Formats: structure tokens, C-alpha cells, sequence
């Protein structure tokens, strides 16, 4: 999927490696070779009104 | 609401042509140019409250308004047959 | 099983009135919605969440992305009518005077207090306080935008204190051309002419009224906060846009016959010849679930669009006008309303006339004096028992019976219940002396 | 100035026009019209490719009728308050604000129009203020007296009583004021001569 990645400070738990925000969307996953928290947030859109 | 990227925020209060959003309102005022100004709610009138003060009119102004109400539609009607299976 | 009240039972007689003694003025409230959130959603990133495949297969499926976008975007104009037809009614944006005795009334409550950073009364601070990744920022990544309203917060609270400002100082002669100034005293005196009240109640007992308008205002405060459920008409418009949304996200993750939801795996664990098959099940229930979405916003829009409709028909028969339609302006006998601004709607506060303290006598429908049947031209034939007396039909005011308050017509011999009392000419005295 | 009586036609030309375009879109098929699917394709083909146009073309005209209803039911909605306000305004003198036009209401005429009525409210509006001086009541006698259908009042040296919605001075007779208690419980009450006619 498509977003810019950014630093967090989510205190995820040690078995749990995805996430999801309150209604099913990535929110955040953890880096698999250097472990950090990241924070997944879509690229920027909106509507355009002439 | 977002970037209005064309317009000039103009301090001045005019009545609302164009709605943009959250009191902003466009318009093409004086080379005249698009503008964006806060929507101006209307003019700031004081009705002097006194304790022994009345304002009974003296003229009076008959006017005639207008107003505009919807009351039939066009009656459609459409064809099964011909519309989903055209000949 | 449920009782429908207790049995209060009037004792109907041929010869019995009952006329009340005194007064109980009393401020209800009645909650209207008048708007909700303008909603916005994109067909593509919905329909085809950052799939160009996919994409490419909704521009062949139809122009249906345009009549759904076009439907929103005539609620949220509508919403944006709304709030201008029912607060929005005065041209002239009215101040309230530095002073604030107004002949007894403390509407400290309801005028807008300047100390706060928001401007708005004490009674409508309690209201917005009411009124309630989160939630918000997840609708944004899915396309379920909020467009903000016209009107601000600020706005609102600035056209709902016009109102207040023309209903104190100028009355009800500001919504219909100039206004006029008028003392409150004398304001709320034609006021009770329209429930039969003459005015030389509030006159005299001015001081009793005013205590009971301010306690009934500071009941208000009270109501609110002590009752959890008082702004549950307003919470229910939240909650059904909120319920709107969340069920409309939801349906993003059901399988409309296909094998998962997530676009991007249908189309690298199958293959193009095969994925077409499946997609097309995907963006058939999604745009459908839309559909849904687009035709119970428009019935939704219809329930708040009468309810703005009798708001604007409330705040103009109640507010700039005493209105005579019984419960329509509270229940009671309408006296005045104070609009007061509040989260997606109004909330109207009706002060009515509520007699009390009623006391049973003996009527008759005229009196006979000479021949000629006298009948009451604006009051009723009451007696405690021996004398008779005219009173008014909202309050007992005893008044002897003279000929300037007694109309005469025929004789006595066809009205059923005639009477013999005596009269008081008001001449004979005079021409005696 | 007719705007609403072009919106209805708009909306109604616009629901039509849509329905049209509808018509040559291919719902998820190998073409649009459909006397050419029956001459490249056999039946058994054909009674699959045929499905996939035939249940979007039924689903768009229920979305077409789903959008007539909610139109026929704001439009009834309109219609009702039309007739209300032709049975207040046009066949009596409402005394509702606001509803039979903007101001005090006296007549109203209506017109034909496509589609729609056209009310034509004569409103009475009053203009050319001017502050006077007011009171509650007047004392004379001892006894107050009341305005009766009316207000008291001043032009800086004599009170007089007109009407509240015009300026018409009259002198103070006792045939427009009547008595009600004593002088001592209305706050604001000021002294002047009742004359007896």
C-alpha cells in the first residue's frame, strides 16, 4: 500500500507485528530487520473545488 | 476548511455570493480580481432601551412580496419492456 | 400493565364554574434539529482503495461515481438552508444595551457573556458541553470527508443574540419591518392580552412574576445537568450520521462473493483472466453499499428538513410574534421564546402561562335586571353565593356589574338559566348628585 | 427569481437525462447494445452476458424510481404548505408571522405558474419611526386607570393615547381607560388628568 512512513511511539507487545486503527486500516507495522515502531498514514489526498 | 490558492483575503464585510466555508464567501469585486472576505451577518443596529421610551409609527408602507412554491411534477413513465430489451 | 394517568374526574354541573386564582409562569424546553453533518465521499479511493486496476474497471462500469456525488452535494447545501432560513431571519444584527435592568427580569442565563473567549450565554455553555487514530481521522483515510458548515460556531451564537436583543428591547415588532422600542414591562402587558389576561396583572403584581420567570430560568441549568438524557434528540442525529458511517466503512471489509476484501491480494494470488471475475463482485457491492448510504442520507435529510421547516415556522410564531395555536409554543398559554443556540439544532426556551389555584363558584348565563337580558361582554357570571359578580375567563377579578361591561339583547324569556340580579347604572349616581 | 420552479424542471430533466446515459454504459459486459450480443454470442453465452446488463439496467431504474419517491415526497411536502398557505393567506387573514409574507399580513392573491402558484402577499409595513415617552398607567383621583386597546403616550408636555401600530393622538377621556387598584403597586406609574367627557 501507498502512505508516508513516520516515526511513533505505539508501545506494541513482543508476538504482535501488524496493526490496524479503530475500523480496519493499517495504522502501523513493525520494521522486520531493525526493530521500530513506525507509523503508517496515507499519502496526502483531497478534493479540489473550483 | 482547506488552501484557497487564487483569492485575497479582503478585511471588509460584504453579504455572501459565493460560498467557500466556515464564514469565507468569494466574490469578483473591484482590475477586478476574486476576493475572500468574512460573511457579514448584516448591519449592527442599537435599539435604545429606555426605561420611558416608545417608537410608535406615523407612515405606514404597503408592500407586495413574492414567494415561490413547488406543487406538481412531471408525471414520468417509463416502459419495461422497451427500455431494459430495446427492439 | 401500564396506566395512562390517574383519574381526575370534573364534577360537571349545570351551575358551576371554575375560574383560577393565580398564576404559575413557567419555562419549558423543546429541542429541534434544524441541521447535521455535511458528508463527502470520493468514488475512486472508496470503490478502489489505491488500486489503478480497479480503477480502470469503474470509468467502464458506468458514470454512477457523478449522481452519488451530485445527491451529497445538494444535502449539503441543503444543510447550509437550513441553518440560513431558521437563524438567519433578521436583517439588521441587533446589540444588546450596556444596561441590564430590564424592570425585574435577570436574563443573565441566556444573554451572551462577554467573559468567556466563545461569547456565548451561560445556558448554552452547557449545551455545546453537552453535545458530544480516532474515529474521525479513520473516516478521512476511507473517504468519509466532513465538510465544514457555513455558519460558524461564532456566527450562530451571533444571530441567536440578535434575536434575543430585538425580543427584549423591541419586542415582536422586528421581524415584521423597523424595530420599535418598547420597556419590557410594558412588552410582556400586550403580551397577556392575547390569552385574555388583561394587563392590569402584570402591573401590579410585577414583582411576583419576575421572581418566578428567574427561578424558572435558573431550573433550566438544573434540568440539563441533573437529567443525563435532556439533549437525546440531538444526540440521536450524531449518532445516526456516526452509525451511518460506521456501518458504511464496515461493509468495506465484507466479502460481497469473493474470496477476501483486500484489493491489492486479489490481484497477486490470482490471475487476470480469473481476478476479473471476482473484482467485479467487489466493486458491484461496494458501490451498491454507497448506494445505500446516498438514499438514507436523502431520507434522513427529509426528517430534518421538516424538523428545520417547523423550527423556522417556531422561531417566527413564538419568538417575533405571540402565536395563539394551542402547545405549539409550549405547553401552556404562549408568552415569549428565547432561541439558544445548540450543537446541530436549536433549542427554544417557551415561557407559558400555567394557571393555578383554581376555585369552584356558581355561574348563569345572564342576568336579568329590567327585562332586558344582560350578558357579559368580556368576562363571566360568577357568585360566591350571594352577590354576583363578572370576572375575566383566566382570572378571578371580582367586579360589580354595571352597564358598561353588559351588553342588553331581547328579554328574558328565552335564554335557559335567566337570572334576577340588580345592575349598577353608572349614570343614576351621577345625575343623583 | 424563479428559481425553484426551474430546479423542480432541472432536477426532473437531469433524472432523465442520467437514466439516458445509463442506457449505453456496459455494466460489466462485452458491449452496450443488445441486438448485437445476440449475433456474436450463442444462447448459452448469450443468456450469461445478457444477465450481467439486464440486472443493472433493473437496479438503475430503482435507483431512478427510489429517487422519484423522495422527490414525490419533498414535492407533496411543498404542495401541502402551498395549500395551507392558500386556505390562511388567499381565503383569510392569517395572523401568523412570517407565513403569509414578511410583515403584518393583509392579502394575498395568487397566480398560476408552470408547475407551481405564485403568492402575491400585501404585507403592512410600517416606517417613519419616532421616539416618544411612555408610562404604565396613569393616577388621577387616586385610583389608576389603564390603557384599554392602546399606549400612553408623551410628547415632552402632554400624554395622549394612540393605537401600537399607528400614531394617532386622542385625549385621555374615561371611555378608553379603565380602573384597577391603587396607586402604590405598579412601579413606573406617572401623574396626569384624566378628563370625564
Amino acid at each position: 500500500g501507498t502512505g508516508v512512513l513516520t516515526e511513533s511511539n505505539k508501545k506494541f507487545l513482543p508476538f504482535q507485528q501488524f496493526g490496524r486503527d479503530i475500523a480496519d486500516t493499517t495504522d502501523a507495522v513493525r520494521d522486520p530487520q531493525t526493530l521500530e515502531i513506525l507509523d503508517i498514514t496515507p499519502c496526502s489526498f483531497g478534493g479540489v473545488s473550483v | 476548511a482547506g488552501c484557497l490558492i487564487g483569492a485575497e483575503y479582503v478585511n471588509n464585510s460584504y453579504e455572501c455570493d459565493i460560498p467557500i466555508g466556515a464564514g469565507i464567501c468569494a466574490s469578483y469585486q473591484t482590475s477586478q480580481s476574486i476576493i475572500a472576505y468574512t460573511m457579514s451577518l448584516g448591519a449592527e443596529n442599537s435599539v435604545a432601551y429606555s426605561n420611558n421610551s416608545i417608537a410608535i409609527p406615523t407612515n405606514f408602507t404597503i408592500s407586495v412580496t413574492t414567494e415561490i412554491l413547488p406543487v406538481s411534477m412531471t408525471k414520468t413513465s417509463v416502459d419495461c419492456t422497451m427500455y431494459i430489451c430495446g427492439d | 400493565t401500564m396506566s395512562l394517568g390517574a383519574e381526575n374526574s370534573v364534577a360537571y354541573s349545570n351551575n358551576s364554574i371554575a375560574i383560577p386564582t393565580n398564576f404559575t409562569i413557567s419555562v419549558t424546553t423543546e429541542i429541534l434539529p434544524v441541521s447535521m453533518t455535511k458528508t463527502s465521499v470520493d468514488c475512486t479511493m472508496y470503490i478502489c482503495g489505491d488500486s489503478t486496476e480497479c480503477s480502470n474497471l469503474l470509468l467502464q462500469y458506468g458514470s454512477f461515481c457523478t449522481q452519488l456525488k451530485r445527491a451529497l452535494t445538494g444535502i449539503a447545501v441543503e444543510q447550509d438552508k437550513n441553518t440560513q432560513e431558521v437563524f438567519a431571519q433578521v436583517k439588521q444584527i441587533y446589540k444588546t444595551p450596556p444596561i441590564k435592568y430590564f424592570g425585574g427580569f435577570n436574563f443573565s442565563q441566556i444573554l451572551p457573556d462577554p467573559s468567556k473567549p466563545s461569547k456565548r450565554s451561560p445556558i448554552e455553555d452547557l449545551l455545546f458541553n453537552k453535545v458530544t487514530r480516532d474515529l474521525i481521522c479513520a473516516q478521512k483515510f476511507k473517504g468519509l470527508t466532513v465538510l465544514p458548515p457555513l455558519l460558524t460556531d461564532e456566527m450562530i451564537a451571533q444571530y441567536t443574540s440578535a434575536l434575543l436583543a430585538g425580543t427584549i428591547t423591541s419586542g415582536w415588532t422586528f421581524g415584521a419591518g423597523p424595530a420599535l422600542q418598547i420597556p419590557f414591562p410594558m412588552q410582556m402587558a400586550y403580551r397577556f392580552n392575547g390569552i385574555g389576561v388583561t394587563q392590569n396583572v402584570l402591573y401590579e403584581n410585577q414583582k411576583l412574576i419576575a421572581n418566578q420567570f428567574n427561578s424558572a430560568i435558573g431550573k433550566i441549568q438544573d434540568s440539563l445537568s441533573s437529567t443525563p438524557s435532556a439533549l437525546g434528540k440531538l444526540q440521536d442525529v450524531v449518532n445516526h450520521n456516526a452509525q451511518a458511517l460506521n456501518t458504511l466503512v464496515k461493509q468495506l471489509s465484507s466479502k460481497f462473493g469473493a474470496i477476501s476484501s483486500v484489493l491489492n491480494d486479489i490481484f497477486s494470488r490470482l490471475d487476470p483472466p480469473e481476478a476479473e471475475v471476482q473484482i467485479d463482485r467487489l466493486i458491484t457491492g461496494r458501490l451498491q453499499s454507497l448506494q445505500t448510504y446516498v438514499t438514507q442520507q436523502l431520507i434522513r435529510a427529509a426528517e430534518i428538513r421538516a424538523s428545520a421547516n417547523l423550527a423556522a415556522t417556531k422561531m417566527s410564531e413564538c419568538v417575533l410574534g405571540q402565536s395563539k395555536r394551542v402547545d405549539f409554543c409550549g405547553k401552556g398559554y404562549h408568552l415569549m421564546s428565547f432561541p439558544q443556540s445548540a450543537p446541530h439544532g436549536v433549542v427554544f426556551l417557551h415561557v407559558t402561562y400555567v394557571p393555578a389555584q383554581e376555585k369552584n363558584f356558581t355561574t348563569a348565563p345572564a342576568i336579568c335586571h329590567d327585562g332586558k337580558a344582560h350578558f357579559p361582554r368580556e368576562g363571566v357570571f360568577v357568585s360566591n353565593g350571594t352577590h354576583w359578580f363578572v370576572t375575566q375567563r383566566n382570572f378571578y377579578e371580582p367586579q360589580i356589574i354595571t352597564t358598561d361591561n353588559t351588553f342588553v339583547s331581547g328579554n328574558c324569556d328565552v335564554v335557559i338559566g335567566i337570572v334576577n340580579n340588580t345592575v349598577y347604572d353608572p349614570l343614576q349616581p351621577e345625575l343623583d348628585s
